[PDB]
């Protein structure tokens, strides 16, 4: 079934590869090759985790947990029960990740829009590959990265960020969240804005954009504009996610003690080091 | 237990939230249509919402939505298959007829009123104070198409008087007329504008205003509808 | 060509605004253009609007700023390569445990504090009056407001509402860069790890959501700009091919899809959800639950 506007949209074109094969829709989905890709990708792996349930021995989705090889591994394959199973699984990801952007980048073409949608995604996937193949690479072992299941993925958060003491001291951490808190307090506004527009007091008019940058501008002296506003939540996010996957490459790797002592530097600067007096003299 | 009591009673409101929200974003293209425009048979698990109406301002009306759903005007497409789910073929030429991604709708054909009643978007010559602060000013640069030919020149920037804001180009073209180009579609060069998504042969195509000093919704949608559908079909002459 | 930055700006007469309700007598003069800003969002700066409420909220602010920074002179000893050395470092600390919820503490050992306390929930609370003053001026809806008070409750919830009911001031966080990082961490090891409060771990879901939302619509609103996507409130009341366009992007890829107002419901909602959820989850802890990691071993 189709929105009422849809049907002039389904035209046939924009595929990247396999020309007309599988130009097509299921139901509201597109498919295109990518889509076939990512079927296979998927499914694949959602087996394998159904699987090496088995081997681990449970069927609870809280306790259901696809641990990777351990650290003796190195970067080498493993037997499926212990290490070979996750490994598969994060390929049959990445493929998923990776045809379901370039999915995106089809359905694009088809409707004549912007790749804003695909190159933003692509942050996430740079991110989740940060942790389960670039640091895990330059740290020289697959064992480094996050294990799949619900709990035990936050059992490993906990555990890599004490293994460097208050982990809120890695300094590119404090850049992420800062952006991550931005970016939520700008999606509420824009969100609230927006609908105080749309939304007047009973019986009133909707009001206009002229309106809107009116009353940002009486509370707080500044309007960023509509256009703006859609340009810095897309900026703020992908900052967040930019910072988040720095703040994790460079933790075991080029900084490995506990993130506190980093801040020495700024102490130990010659020009205030040895003055007494303060907190740290 | 009281944290029991709240996160039990916390999922009860967040599926009540989803559900509520579900049926907001359905105050648009529903019902679901088959590919002849007759109703689906699944609707899906979420009902219409019962109506809002939105009261427009200046005098323009209202909008009651959810509402009956109506193209209002003729899609030259047809089935390329005898079953559901296939690409539809355009019947004529796709660019002229609006459909793909050179589609547009049929917004209202009168223009955009800023918040105190004037046209939202004028040709900066009749703006009064309006100017160019800052970047390369195009008025008066060549524009080439993707065929790298040149197929007019640019005589005046359209700007959105109350966002300030640059939104056309208008450029005159060989035989003295002129088109809108979307801003977002075109790039400023030192020497040039370039328009990568029409060949230069397709820049009289474009669809015209009727009046040389104001533009409606409905216009913008032709000419920002014609120049997207270009990226596909002027693919051919994009060397 | 993206959209990300404008290729050309635009000037004409400084925009002053609509006037609906409001009394102009409190607004400003225009501020300066920034050129810079204007490569982004909007070049104009000003006016402001500034009644007998923001000057309230801006005096105490600055208050409250102003008695955190009196008391890191003190503590570097008033010697300002000190003060930038240690900046980090210094902390108004609240009251201890023995004064419970007294006002009887000295100024050098929580007195300052709550001192500073004062000032920031009277800025607070009449920046968010102001919030719903201003929409009313203007006929607008309260979202702002009722958006706003949502960040509101997880601030009141971490420095009045817990403390109170823990029996002191104590309990509050401390002004301070350093000093208030310690503090969250320390409150997860004393409530028995934070990753097992369900409230906690919905609202991560919200605040990671946050991102994927604003980035799906960022993008989605961008990539629709080519047909005057950002015109929201016009695409609202009137619906353009680039509304259908982002409808069906997300549509083809994802199965379902919103509209141009109904997004902004979404976004609304799984913003504010961050805080609502996480001021619960806050609330609970050790008025109700002293270790999270127990409370999940019995479900409850
Ligand atoms: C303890 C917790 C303490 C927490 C304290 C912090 C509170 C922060 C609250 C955040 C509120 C943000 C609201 C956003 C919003 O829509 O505001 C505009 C909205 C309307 O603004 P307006 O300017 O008056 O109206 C302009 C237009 O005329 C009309 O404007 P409009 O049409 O755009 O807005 C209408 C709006 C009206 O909005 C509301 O009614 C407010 C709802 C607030 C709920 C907050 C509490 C939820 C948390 C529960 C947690 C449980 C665990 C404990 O409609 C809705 O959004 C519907 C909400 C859907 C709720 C789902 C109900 C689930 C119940 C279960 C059903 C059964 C399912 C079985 C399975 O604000 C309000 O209605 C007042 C809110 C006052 C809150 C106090
Ligand atoms: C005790 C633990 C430590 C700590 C240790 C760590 C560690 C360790 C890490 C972080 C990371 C992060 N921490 Mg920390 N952190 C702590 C305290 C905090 C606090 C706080 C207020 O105290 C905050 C706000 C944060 C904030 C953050 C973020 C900056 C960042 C997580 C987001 C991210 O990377 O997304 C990126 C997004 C992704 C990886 C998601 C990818 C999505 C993929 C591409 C798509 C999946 C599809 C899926 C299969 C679904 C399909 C099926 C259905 C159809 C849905 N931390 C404490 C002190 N923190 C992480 C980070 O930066 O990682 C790079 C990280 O590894
Ligand atoms: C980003 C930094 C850390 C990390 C730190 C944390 C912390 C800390 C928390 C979570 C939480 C969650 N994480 Mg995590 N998480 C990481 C990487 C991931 C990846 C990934 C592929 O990289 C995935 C899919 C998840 C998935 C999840 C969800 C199970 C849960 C809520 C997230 C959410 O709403 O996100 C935003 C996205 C949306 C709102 C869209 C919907 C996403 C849905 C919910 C994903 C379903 C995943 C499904 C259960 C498993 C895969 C399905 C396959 C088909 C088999 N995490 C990295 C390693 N994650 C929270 C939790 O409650 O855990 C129990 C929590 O507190
Ligand atoms: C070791 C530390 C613990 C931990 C301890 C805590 C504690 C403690 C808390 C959180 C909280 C949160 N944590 Mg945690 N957290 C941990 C691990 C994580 C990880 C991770 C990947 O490991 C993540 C992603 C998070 C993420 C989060 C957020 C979802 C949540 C805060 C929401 C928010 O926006 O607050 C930011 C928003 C505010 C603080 C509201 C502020 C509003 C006021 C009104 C603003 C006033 C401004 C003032 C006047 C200044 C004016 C400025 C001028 C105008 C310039 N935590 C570990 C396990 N976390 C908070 C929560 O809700 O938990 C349930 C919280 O209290
Ligand atoms: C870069 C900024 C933010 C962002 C952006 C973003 N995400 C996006 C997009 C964009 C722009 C999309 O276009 C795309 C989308 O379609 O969204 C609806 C997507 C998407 N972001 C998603 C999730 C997601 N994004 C996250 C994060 C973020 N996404 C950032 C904060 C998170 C977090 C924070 O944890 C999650 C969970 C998906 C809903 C969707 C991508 C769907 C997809 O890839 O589908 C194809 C793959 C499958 C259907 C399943 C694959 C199954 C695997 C083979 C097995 C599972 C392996 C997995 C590693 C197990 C992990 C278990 C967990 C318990 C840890
Ligand atoms: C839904 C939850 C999210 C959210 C929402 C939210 N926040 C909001 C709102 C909303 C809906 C508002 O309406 C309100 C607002 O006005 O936003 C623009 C606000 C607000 N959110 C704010 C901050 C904020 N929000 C946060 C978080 C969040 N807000 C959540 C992520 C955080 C975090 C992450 O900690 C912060 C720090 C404020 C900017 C603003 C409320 C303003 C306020 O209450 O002010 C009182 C104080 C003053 C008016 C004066 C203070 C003076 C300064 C302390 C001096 C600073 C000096 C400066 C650093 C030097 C430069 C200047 C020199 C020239 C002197
Ligand atoms: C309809 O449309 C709409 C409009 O238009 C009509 C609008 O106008 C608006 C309103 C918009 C505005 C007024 C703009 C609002 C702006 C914001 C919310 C803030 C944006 C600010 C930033 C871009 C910066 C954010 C990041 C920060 C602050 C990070 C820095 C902070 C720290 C303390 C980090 C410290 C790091 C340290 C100390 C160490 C690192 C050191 C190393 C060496 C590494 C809305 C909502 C809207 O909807
Ligand atoms: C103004 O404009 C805009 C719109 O429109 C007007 C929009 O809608 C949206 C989109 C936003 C929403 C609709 C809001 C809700 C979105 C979220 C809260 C984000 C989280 C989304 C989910 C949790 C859903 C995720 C579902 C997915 C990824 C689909 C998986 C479902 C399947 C059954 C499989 C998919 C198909 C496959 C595997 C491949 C191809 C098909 C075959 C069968 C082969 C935005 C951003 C926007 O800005
Ligand atoms: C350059 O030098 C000068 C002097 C010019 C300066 O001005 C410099 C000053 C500084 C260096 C200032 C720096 C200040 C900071 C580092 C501030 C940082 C603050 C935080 C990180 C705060 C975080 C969290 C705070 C919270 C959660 C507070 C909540 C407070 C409340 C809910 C209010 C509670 C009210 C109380 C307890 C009083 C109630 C009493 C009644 C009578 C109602
Ligand atoms: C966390 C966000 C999850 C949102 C899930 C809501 C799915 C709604 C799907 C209904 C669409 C029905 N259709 C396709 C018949 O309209
Ligand atoms: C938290 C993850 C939830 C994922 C739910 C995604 C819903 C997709 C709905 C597609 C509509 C399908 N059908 C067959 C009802 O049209
Ligand atoms: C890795 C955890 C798998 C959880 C399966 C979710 C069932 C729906
Ligand atoms: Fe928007």
């Amino acid at each position: 079934a189709l929105l009422s506007f849809e049907r002039k949209y389904r035209v046939p074109g924009g595929t990247l590869v396999g020309g007309n094969l599988f130009d097509f829709w299921v139901g509201p989905f597109y498919v295109g090759f990518f889509g076939v890709a990512t079927f296979f990708f998927a499914a694949l792996g959602i087996i394998l985790i159904a699987w090496s349930a088995v081997l681990q021995g449970t069927w609870n989705p809280q306790l259901i947990s696809v641990y990777p090889p351990a650290l003796e591994y190195g970067l080498g394959g493993a037997p499926l029960a212990k290490g070979g199973l996750w490994q598969i699984i994060t390929i049959c990801a990445t493929g998923a990740f990776v045809s379901w952007a370039l999915r995106e980048v089809e359905i694009c073409r088809k409707l004549g829009i912007g790749y804003h949608i695909p190159f933003a995604f692509a942050f996430a996937i740079l991110a989740y590959l940060t942790l389960v193949l670039f640091r895990p690479v330059m740290m020289g072992a697959w064992g480094y990265a996050f294990p799949y299941g619900i709990w035990t993925h936050l059992d490993w958060v906990s555990n890599t960020g004490y293994t460097y003491g208050n982990f809120h001291y890695n300094p590119a951490h404090m850049i992420a969240i800062s952006f991550f808190f931005t970016n939520a307090l700008a999606l509420a506004l824009h969100g609230a804005l927006v609908l105080s527009a749309a939304n007047p007091e009973k019986g009133k008019e909707m009001r206009t954009p002229d309106h809107w940058d009116t009353f940002f501008r009486d509370l707080v002296g500044y309007s960023i504009g509509t256009l703006g506003i859609h340009r810095l939540g897309l900026l703020l996010s992908l900052s967040a996610v930019f910072f988040s996957a720095l703040c994790m490459i460079i933790t075991g790797t080029i900084w490995f003690d506990q993130w506190v002592d980093w801040w020495q530097w700024w102490v130990k600067l010659p020009w205030w080091a040895n003055i007494p007096g303060g907190i740290n003299g | 237990d009281l944290a029991s009591l709240a996160i039990y009673s916390f999922w009860i409101f967040l599926a009540g939230l989803i559900y509520y929200l579900q049926t907001e974003n359905m105050r648009e293209g529903y019902p679901l249509e088959n590919e002849d425009g007759t109703p689906a048979a699944n609707q899906g698990p979420f009902p219409l919402p019962k109506p809002k109406t939105f009261i427009l301002p200046h005098g323009r009306g209202t909008l009651t939505v959810p509402g009956p759903e109506s193209e209002d005007r003729p899609i030259a497409l047809a089935r390329t298959a005898v079953s559901e789910g296939f690409p539809h073929a355009p019947t004529g030429d796709p660019m002229k007829d609006g459909v793909g991604p050179a589609s547009w709708v049929a917004r209202r054909d009168l223009p955009e009123l800023d918040g105190h009643g004037h046209n939202k978007i004028k040709p900066m010559k009749a703006a009064a104070g309006f100017h160019v602060s800052a970047g390369k000013n195009p008025i008066g640069l060549p524009v080439r198409g993707c065929d790298l030919e040149i197929a007019g020149k640019v005589v005046d920037i359209w700007v959105d008087i109350p966002e300030q804001m640059a939104r056309f180009l208008e450029v005159e073209l060989k035989d003295g007329s002129t088109r809108l180009l979307p801003m977002q579609m075109v790039k400023v060069q030192s020497n040039r504008v370039h328009v990568n998504a029409l060949s230069s042969d397709l820049f009289a195509g474009i669809p015209t205003i009727k009046s040389p000093t104001e533009v409606t919704l409905l216009e913008e949608d032709k000419i920002c509808g014609y120049v997207a559908g270009g990226l596909m079909y002027a693919a051919p002459k994009r060397k | 060509y993206q959209n990300i930055f404008s290729q050309v700006q635009v000037r004409g007469p400084a925009d002053l605004g609509m006037t609906e309700d409001v009394n102009l007598a409190n607004r400003s003069g225009v501020g300066p253009f920034s050129t810079l800003l204007g490569w982004f969002g909007n070049a104009q700066l000003g006016p402001i609007y500034l009644g007998s409420l923001g000057v309230l909220s801006l005096f105490s602010g600055l208050m409250w700023f102003f008695t955190i920074g009196i008391w890191f002179w003190y503590q570097a000893g008033w010697n300002p390569a000190v003060f930038l050395r240690d900046l980090f470092f210094f902390s108004l600390e609240p009251p201890a445990p023995e004064y419970g919820l007294s006002f009887a503490a000295p100024l050098k050992e929580g007195g300052l504090w709550l001192i500073a306390s004062f000032f920031m929930f009277v800025a607070v609370w009449s920046w968010w009056g102001r919030t719903y003053l201003r929409a009313q001026a203007l006929g607008m809806g309260k979202h702002t407001a009722w958006a706003f008070l949502s960040a509101i409750w997880l601030w009141m919830v971490l420095g009045f509402i817990r403390p109170i009911l823990m029996g002191s001031w104590s309990e509050a966080v401390p002004y301070g860069i350093f000093s208030h990082l310690d503090w969250t961490n320390n409150f997860s090891l004393v409530h028995g790890n934070l990753f097992y409060n369900p409230f906690h771990g919905l609202s991560i879901a919200f605040l990671y959501g946050s991102a994927l939302l604003f980035a799906m619509h960022g993008a989605t609103i961008l990539a629709v700009s080519r047909f005057g996507g950002e015109r929201e409130l016009e695409q609202i009341a009137d619906r353009g091919t680039a509304a259908e366009r982002a409808a069906l992007f997300w549509r083809w890829t994802m199965g379902f899809n919103a509209t141009m107002e109904g997004i902004h419901r979404w976004a609304i909602w799984m913003a504010v959800l961050v805080t609502l959820t996480g001021g619960i989850g806050i609330l609970l802890s050790g008025t109700v639950v002293d270790n999270w990691y127990v409370w999940g071993q019995n479900h409850g």
